[PDB]
C-alpha cells in the first residue's frame, strides 16, 4: 500500500514579513529501512523547475537561506519560514523518499493576498516589484505553450486522415 | 561550469504509441551519480518516474509505468534516457530530468523539462468518416483559432504587468 503524502493548506496567502507553517503528514511512518527519514521539501516557481531546500526533514540544502526550517518526526512534518520575502512565493511540495513507491505531496501554494486593489505593492522594495515583474513571463510562456499543444491535438488526427484519405 | 540538464525528445503521440526521452548533462561528474525522471501531470502534480543507480546496475519504477517505462543511462556521452511505451493520457506531463545525492537526497538539480503530449484516441476514430473538404476546412479554421487565444494570453498578461510597472513608476 502506496504512502500518501497530504499537506494542508493547499493555499497560504500571506505578506511580506509574515511567519508561514505548511504541514505535511505521511499516511504511513517513513523511516526507510536504513534509518533514515527521506522527507524532503521542494519550491517551485509557476513555469519554472522545482528545487530543492530541505532534506531528510531538517537539513538546509546548499544556498538555501536560514529563515526556512523544517522539522517533524513519525507522520507529521513542518517546514517553516520565519520571515517570507517576495523570493519565497511559490508552490512548496513535500516528498517521501523512504518506501516504494516514493511519492510527492499535493503542493501548497504560498501567495500574496491581494484582494481586489493593487495598493499593497506600494509598500514594496522596487527591488522585489521587479522580481515579481519577471517572474510573470514563466507563467504566461507555459500557457502558450499549453495552447501550442493543445492545438496539436486537434490538427495532428486532422493531417493524419488527409494524408490517410 | 555549473550544473546543467537539458531534456529533449518530448512531443506528440498517439495513445498506444512510443516515445524516447533524453537528457544530456553537463558540469558534474555524471557518472558518479543516480539520476531519475520526474514528471508534472498538467494538474500540476509531480509523480516520480524511475530512478536509475551510477552505474546502470539498479532501476526503480512505481507501478504505473512499470513494464512501459524503461530507464537508461550512457555514463560515456552523459546523457539519461526514458524509454516510454504503451502511452496513456495519464501520462501526458512534463517530464524532468534530476540528478540524485545517493544516500543523501533525492533530485537535486533538476532540468528545464520537455513535454510530451498524448493525444485523445477519440478523434482518429471520429473523423475517419470524414470528407476530404470537411477535413481541410476545419484544419484551416485552426490556425486563427490558435493564434486568438495566444493573443488573449499576451493581454491578461499585460494587464497583470501593470499594476507593478506602474507601483515601480511611483517611487
Amino acid at each position: 500500500m502506496d504512502v500518501l503524502m497530504t499537506q494542508t493548506p493547499l493555499s497560504l496567502p500571506v505578506s511580506l514579513g509574515d511567519q508561514a507553517s505548511i504541514s505535511c503528514r505521511s499516511s504511513q511512518s517513513i523511516v526507510h529501512s536504513n534509518g533514515n527519514t527521506y522527507l524532503e521539501w521542494y519550491l517551485q516557481k509557476p513555469g519554472q523547475s522545482p528545487k530543492l531546500l530541505i532534506y531528510k526533514v531538517s537539513n538546509r540544502f546548499s544556498g538555501v537561506p536560514d529563515r526556512f526550517s523544517g522539522s517533524g518526526s513519525g507522520t507529521d512534518f513542518t517546514l517553516k519560514i520565519s520571515r517570507v520575502e517576495a523570493e519565497d512565493l511559490g508552490v512548496y511540495y513535500c516528498f517521501q523518499g523512504s518506501h516504494v513507491p516514493w511519492t510527492f505531496g499535493g503542493g501548497t501554494k504560498l501567495e500574496i493576498k491581494r484582494g481586489s486593489d493593487y495598493e499593497f505593492l506600494k509598500s514594496w522594495t522596487v527591488e522585489d516589484l521587479q522580481k515579481r515583474l519577471l517572474a510573470l513571463d514563466p507563467m504566461m510562456e507555459q500557457e502558450i505553450e499549453e495552447i501550442r499543444q493543445k492545438y496539436q491535438c486537434k490538427r495532428q488526427p486532422i493531417l493524419d486522415a488527409i494524408e490517410a484519405k | 561550469m555549473e550544473v546543467q540538464l537539458v531534456e529533449s525528445g518530448g512531443g506528440l503521440v498517439k495513445p498506444g504509441g512510443s516515445l524516447k526521452l533524453s537528457c544530456a548533462a553537463s558540469g558534474f561528474t555524471f557518472s558518479s551519480y543516480a539520476m531519475s525522471w520526474v514528471r508534472q501531470t498538467p494538474e500540476k502534480r509531480l509523480e516520480w518516474v524511475a530512478t536509475i543507480s551510477s552505474g546502470g546496475s539498479y532501476t526503480y519504477y512505481p507501478d504505473s509505468v512499470k513494464g512501459r517505462f524503461t530507464i537508461s543511462r550512457d555514463n560515456a556521452k552523459n546523457t539519461l534516457y526514458l524509454q516510454m511505451s504503451s502511452l496513456r493520457s495519464e501520462d501526458t506531463a512534463m517530464y524532468y530530468c534530476a540528478s540524485a545525492y545517493d544516500g543523501s537526497y533525492y533530485f537535486d538539480y533538476w532540468g528545464q523539462g520537455t513535454t510530451v503530449t498524448v493525444c485523445s484516441g477519440s478523434d482518429y476514430e471520429f473523423l475517419k468518416s470524414w470528407t476530404v473538404e470537411d477535413l481541410q476546412k476545419r484544419l484551416l479554421a485552426l490556425d486563427p483559432m490558435m493564434e486568438q487565444e495566444i493573443e488573449e494570453i499576451r493581454q491578461k498578461y499585460q494587464s497583470k504587468r501593470q499594476p507593478i510597472l506602474d507601483a515601480i513608476e511611483a517611487k
